[PDB]
């Protein structure tokens, strides 16, 4: 049961008791996956405009 | 002094960021019209506050906040009241139609068309810091904006400001308020994206909330107001080292340092205590002990588990009011005789005790009463994972058919995204056990 | 009309007790992956806790404790009772027992050699034996390096204790036997005791100068019906009840059940219960608990009572089924789900 | 600014959009002439999304009339709310489509689309932000059947990713007007299964029954079913008319109520339902039991012979929101071998203070469940009853079309029901 750093001020104060001892995607990247799914949901559309053009 | 900014997706971001900025401004004497009288560096100054208030040659505080909905129902309500003169119109950010609670519609669709814009708006705060520390982020799991738009931002935001922490609040999804079928989808999709863009995240079951205002404050049926202004105390608690003088979470690396040794593992379960009621006669004020030992009962954790059967990593205790430190480790002494903690073996058993004198702000006329003392327990445990397996389990009934997965699709995002963050998310749990169970 | 799902399809108990239940006409079984149940029968392994209590509108309840593993593991619960200071090591009703980890994986064997090399120059008796919770796989010996040697044969954790030399034998016939107490604890962590045990007795004649022959030492109900040749002589499949043992000890010992043994029993069931109780209530959880219990004792000639094992998911002797069941239902079940005596249990007190 | 476009195409496309048009603009405060006259600024908050402001502070219906011949449409300009209704927005032909789905799709309706088409692009031009679209009409007749159908896959094709709802009237053999009703509406449900997003399934059957049994009238007609058909559009679009977090908008609900493409067709119902004993008071308890109840549904399908994918519940009226919750949750909790238990939390509820017309309180239900099949067996049925002897096809085949256009729009329904049949195993 040791208190350390014990730290005070006009505001108020921290400590620390230790009861026991122990024992990225790039800008590129981010581009490509957001222009593949844009891509992808032109793909869907186009096919349902073809649908619907027979 | 080093400034901290504040984003906020989504309505569960903005709604949640409303009310903790108004919380702040009454913790720092600050009006709604940005003066703050006690503020004696007129158009200056590098004081703790500083960190979430810039200040003009007028002498206005004027917070290092962004909002951003997809829709701009939620940001009109900031536009028009109370603190509609605390931010500029920069600040504030919407588009048109929301992601119809559709994470693929969120980071996808909608997300690349705006996502620019956002970091446009964000980089203009940062040039106002001299030396900015990260960002806090303010988001649910559930929405399609708060979940696909986040993550989404928080990608960019590594690549923008690689050196910069950044910390989480996060909404998890809960039935009693939820308003989504799919928010299991969403919670997991942007879990599986955002964790390693992450430091520190403190996550916040709906369904605890609410069990706190039914059985605390004695609201048969609590509002998203009544939710959010307890939310932004547990909030106000987490970040009041930043906005005060003080030795311990002085910087947003230490809440990294201190609560999260092992990088994955970044979801502390916070605990606060006294929640009560202000329509009450008159409560008998809770003591140092109590409202300690009332720190290891279920009914006040923000994410319902049981700390009992997992292991702990880290605790910090964060007190405000009348508290010295001779009673704090008179309680941790009791404490220690009476409950079950256990440390995991590669960790200290110890606590980080962080007090500040001024007790608790209340809303006038919110829901919770002025009490002399409170404290809100950040402790790192395995226990939270029972939430990981919860939300888990209803992905893998819903997904095991399909079900709603057209939708996701039929925004350009990927059947295999799915399996992708659902093995993540397995992986994850394993993490949790491996540390956790002998 | 309350809902409940089964999850161990190999439980005798709660196959009654739904029975039961659905005899009442105001409960209804789901399927076993149902989430909107009042009331759960959970399986025997890794029982998904952390998805209680979460339902809206549903009080949630289970018919098991969690971490009450602590206290029917062989290893574990030598390891809380003598790291327990409720219990401490110095305990006089628990034989002096070590945790042995195999060699090929903390560990006692210097500690076990130490006590054990004591006893060998003391004169005094010097016979242990090892099990272990991974059995149908035991060894009785007087010899140290027999025990050891037969767990490093093996790869789970053994639990090496004294074996109870002197034990009281049952006349005409000289045999063995323990008790079984079954123990019910609810949601509100009230321990109520079974009025009714069994004595598993063996049916062949105790020997104290052979241990190789396991059949007159173990009176597990399954060694006596398969390896022993007197079976059913005595008493009906090797069970003895209260009742009839009860009138033994009046007749032979010239005293009662309740003051020789019982007393113990009742006082080795609150000790155990109240030393875990703070880490697995559920009082203030969002699910409730309760468990049944099979406390197993043994009995020396001094008429002192020792604890063997507790068993978490235990069965019941076969005439006992129908009235224990109801009883389950009764104190555990309807105590938290109301429907539109003289117990059977009996309540043991205690501060919680 | 959410707008929604709504068009109504023929006889009972337009007699039932009517009725929607004079409830909800009573509920709105709009009267007669277009103008506000309420008490709420409740009733404003949400006026757009299905009227335009005009001039004046006049509210104009976003709603377009059409259909082939003049007379029904006649009827309506010379009705209650006729006159609110845009002069423009009327358009219409001279032919007529004789309850000929082909003269309304391929033929009759062919040679008026275009027209249609030019004022839905000039209210949506006017749209800050379109939300989608509703269609009122009939199933077993030529115009709202057939060129009904013909709009719905024009308007996809020129907004392809707006939402597109309608409320179809099934034909049934007790109020029927033509044998050909069947052929009529198998043509049209292929062409719903494929362009829409959402059709709530209104049986002409179930609109009687409860007439008669229920609300005891001995002689039902046509303007007592769309009595109770004009409540339910009321009670189903108030998540979208007032406000609210739940199903708030068009695609919102979709991504809620439809867990598979195909599968968008929702049981409707209303509570209470009261014969002329009618001033009592109604618990929140009533209001649940009588919403859930079949003979308060207007599929005509048995629930309890199918399961819930997903169901919305809304209740109107100032009323206990956690006595709401309570009987919600005895509903899932007393019956949950009705609701799929692979799709968590799938029923959902919304509360509006605001009541219709004439009660303290109501409830209304929107159900995705698998019983729906029962609706399509039966038009199968019937269908394959004629076509097996190719009765009455001459009627088809004169407009052009030929038999194996029938037999593919059969096998398309019969896949749908085949559909619906495994997700209720
Ligand atoms: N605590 C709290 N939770 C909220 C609040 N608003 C929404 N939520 C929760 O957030 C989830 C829904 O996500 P939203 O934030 O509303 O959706 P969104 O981020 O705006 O994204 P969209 O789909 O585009 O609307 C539900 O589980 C709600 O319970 C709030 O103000 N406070
Ligand atoms: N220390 C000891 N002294 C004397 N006998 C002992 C003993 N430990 C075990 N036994 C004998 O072993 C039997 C119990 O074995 P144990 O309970 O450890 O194995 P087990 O758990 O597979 C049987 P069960 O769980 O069904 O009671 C008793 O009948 C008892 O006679
Ligand atoms: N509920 C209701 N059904 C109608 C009404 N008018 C016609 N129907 C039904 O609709 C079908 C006839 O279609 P109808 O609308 O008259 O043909 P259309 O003018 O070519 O679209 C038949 O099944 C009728 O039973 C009405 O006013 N209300
Ligand atoms: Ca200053
Ligand atoms: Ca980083
Ligand atoms: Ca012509
Ligand atoms: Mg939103
Ligand atoms: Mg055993
Ligand atoms: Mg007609």
């Amino acid at each position: 049961m040791e208190v350390i750093e014990l730290n005070k001020c006009t505001s108020g104060q921290s400590f620390e008791v230790i009861l026991k001892p122990p024992s990225d995607p790039s800008l590129e990247e981010i581009q490509k996956k957001l222009e593949a799914a844009e891509e992808r949901r032109k793909y869907q559309e186009a096919e349902l405009l073809k649908h619907l053009a027979e | 002094m080093r400034e901290c900014i504040s984003i906020h997706v989504g309505q569960a971001g903005v709604q949640i960021g409303n009310a903790c900025w108004e919380l702040y401004c009454l913790e720092h004497g600050i009006q709604p019209d940005g003066q703050m009288p006690s503020d004696k560096t007129i158009g200056g100054g590098d004081d703790s506050f500083n960190t979430f208030f810039s200040e003009t040659g007028a002498g206005k505080h004027v917070p290092r906040a962004v909002f951003v909905d997809l829709e701009p129902t939620v940001i009109d309500e900031v536009r028009t009241g109370t603190y509609r003169q605390l931010f500029h119109p920069e600040q504030l950010i919407t588009g048109k139609e929301d992601a119809a609670n559709n994470y693929a519609r969120g980071h996808y669709t909608i997300g690349k068309e705006i996502i620019d814009l956002v970091l446009d708006r964000i980089r203009k705060l940062a040039d106002q810091c001299t030396g900015l520390q990260g960002f806090l982020v303010f988001h649910s799991f559930g929405g399609g904006t708060g979940s696909g738009f986040t993550s989404l931002l928080m990608e960019r935001l590594s690549v923008d400001y690689g050196k910069k922490s950044k910390l989480e609040f996060s909404i998890y999804p809960a039935p009693q308020v939820s308003t989504a079928v799919v928010e299991p989808y969403n919670s997991i999709l942007t879990t599986h994206t955002t964790l390693e863009h992450s430091d520190c995240a403190f996550m916040v079951d709906n369904e605890a909330i609410y069990d706190i205002c039914r059985r605390n404050l004695d609201i048969e049926r609590p509002t998203y107001t009544n939710l959010n202004r307890l939310i932004s105390q547990i909030v106000s608690s987490i970040t009041a080292s930043l906005r005060f003088d003080g030795a311990l979470n002085v910087d947003l690396t230490e809440f990294q340092t201190n609560l999260v040794p092992y990088p994955r593992i970044h979801f502390p379960l916070a605990t606060y205590a006294p929640v009560i009621s202000a329509e009450k006669a008159y409560h008998e004020q809770l003591s140092v002990a109590e409202i300690t030992n009332a720190c290891f009962e279920p009914a006040n954790q923000m994410v319902k588990c049981d700390p009992r059967h997992g292991k702990y990593m880290a605790c910090c205790l964060l007190y405000r009011g009348d508290v010295v430190p001779k009673d704090v480790n008179a309680a941790i002494a009791t404490i220690k005789t009476k409950r079950s903690i256990q440390f995991v073996d590669w960790c200290p058993t110890g606590f980080k005790v962080g007090i500040n004198y001024q007790p608790p702000t209340v809303v006038p006329g919110g829901d919770l009463a002025k009490v002399q003392r409170a404290v809100c327990m950040l402790s790192n445990t395995t226990a939270i994972a029972e939430a990981w397996a919860r939300l888990d389990h209803k992905f893998d009934l819903m997904y095991a058919k399909r079900a709603f997965v057209h939708w996701y699709v039929g925004e350009g995002m990927e059947e295999g995204e799915f399996s992708e963050a659902r093995e993540d998310m397995a992986a994850l749990e394993k993490d949790y056990e491996e540390v956790g169970v002998d | 009309m309350y809902t409940f799902v089964v999850r161990d399809e190999n439980s005798s108990v709660y196959a009654e007790v739904s029975r039961l239940l659905l005899a009442t006409g105001q409960w209804k079984r789901l399927r076993k992956d149902n989430p909107r149940f009042n009331l759960m029968l959970g399986e025997r392994n890794r029982l998904p806790f952390g998805r209680l209590g979460h339902e809206p509108g549903l009080v949630q309840l289970v018919n098991y404790y969690r971490g009450a593993d602590k206290l029917c593991r062989k290893a574990s619960l030598v390891k809380l009772i003598k790291t327990s200071p409720e219990l401490s090591e110095s305990c006089t009703w628990f034989p002096e027992s070590y945790v042995i980890y195999p060699t090929n994986l903390t560990d006692e064997r210097e500690v076990f050699l130490a006590a054990y090399n004591r006893r060998r120059e003391g004169r005094e008796g010097n016979v242990w034996i090892a099990k272990s919770s991974a059995g149908a796989g035991i060894l009785i010996s007087s010899e140290a390096s027999e025990l050891l040697d037969f767990i490093d044969e093996q790869g789970q954790v053994h639990v090496i204790q004294k074996y109870l030399e002197k034990p009281l034998l049952l006349e005409p016939g000289h045999r063995k036997f323990d008790i079984r107490s079954w123990v019910l604890v609810d949601h509100l962590y009230n321990i109520y005791l079974y009025r009714e045990g069994v004595l598993r007795t063996s049916s062949e004649p105790y020997n104290s100068a052979n241990f190789q022959d396991k059949t007159c030492h173990l009176t597990n109900h399954c060694i006596q019906k398969e390896y022993s040749k007197n079976y059913g002589r005595y008493e009906e499949g090797n069970e003895m009840f209260f009742e009839e043992f009860n009138q033994y000890l009046m007749d032979a010992l010239n005293t009662t059940l309740e003051n020789s043994i019982l007393l113990q029993i009742k006082h080795i069931i609150r000790s155990c219960l109240m030393c875990i109780e703070p880490a697995i209530s559920t009082k203030h959880l969002h699910y409730q608990s309760f468990q049944l219990f099979g406390f197993d004792f043994m009995v020396d000639e001094e008429l002192k009572v020792w604890l063997i094992e507790v068993n978490g998911a235990p069965a019941c002797a076969q005439k006992l089924y129908a009235e224990l069941c109801q009883g389950i239902v009764d104190v555990a079940i309807s105590s938290v789900f109301p429907l539109a005596p003289t117990s059977i249990f009996i309540k043991l007190h205690h501060h919680h | 600014m959410r707008e929604i476009v709504h068009i109504q195409a023929g006889q009972c496309g337009n007699q039932i959009g009517a009725k929607f048009w004079e409830v909800i603009s009573d509920e709105h405060g709009i009267d007669p002439t277009g103008s506000y006259h309420g008490d709420s600024d409740l009733q404003l908050e949400r006026i757009n999304v299905y009227y335009n402001e005009a001039t004046g502070n006049k509210y104009v219906p976003r709603a377009i009339l059409v259909d082939l011949e003049p007379g029904t449409m006649d009827s309506v300009r010379s009705g209650p709310f006729g006159q609110i209704f845009r002069p423009d927005n009327f358009v219409f032909g001279q032919s007529g489509a004789g309850n000929n789905w082909a003269k309304g799709h391929y033929t009759e309706g062919a040679e008026l689309v275009d027209s249609v088409l030019d004022v839905v692009r000039k209210e949506s031009e006017s749209c800050d932000c379109l939300q989608g679209f509703q269609l009122t009409h009939s199933l077993g007749g030529g115009t709202g059947s057939g060129m009904g159908t013909l709009l719905i896959s024009k308007i996809r094709e020129e907004y392809p990713d707006r939402i597109m709802n309608t409320f179809s009237v099934m034909p049934s053999p007790k109020v029927s007007d033509t044998v050909v009703e069947p052929y009529n509406a198998t043509l049209s449900v292929h062409q719903l299964v494929e362009n829409t997003d959402e059709t709530y399934c209104i049986d002409n059957e179930a609109l009687y029954d409860i007439c008669f049994r229920t609300l005891k009238l001995t002689t039902p007609t046509y303007g007592d079913l769309n009595h109770l058909v004009s409540a339910t559009m009321s009670g189903v679009t108030t998540c979208l008319r007032f406000p609210g977090q739940l199903n708030a908008d068009l695609r919102k609900l979709a991504v809620n109520m439809v867990p598979f493409p195909r599968l968008h067709f929702f049981m409707p119902g209303f509570a209470p339902l009261t014969s002329r004993q009618q001033y009592r008071a109604l618990t929140v308890p009533e209001l649940t039991q009588q919403m859930f109840d079949s003979k308060n549904m207007m599929a005509a399908c048995d629930p309890r012979h199918g399961r819930y994918l997903t169901v919305a519940a809304i209740f109107r009226g100032r009323m206990s929101m956690k006595e709401v919750d309570e009987q919600m949750l005895n509903v899932q909790n007393k019956n949950s071998s009705y609701f799929v238990e692979w799709i968590p939390n799938n029923v959902k509820t919304a509360v509006c203070d605001i009541p219709p017309r004439g009660l303290k309180m109501s409830a209304t239900f929107i159900g995705n469940s698998t019983a729906i099949q029962e609706l399509f067996k039966r038009i199968s049925e019937q269908f394959t009853a004629m076509f097996r002897r190719k009765a009455f096809l001459h009627w088809y085949t004169g407009e052009g079309m030929d038999e194996m256009e029938f037999t593919e729009a059969e096998s398309n329904m019969n896949d749908l029901v085949s559909e619906y049949q495994q997700y209720q195993d």
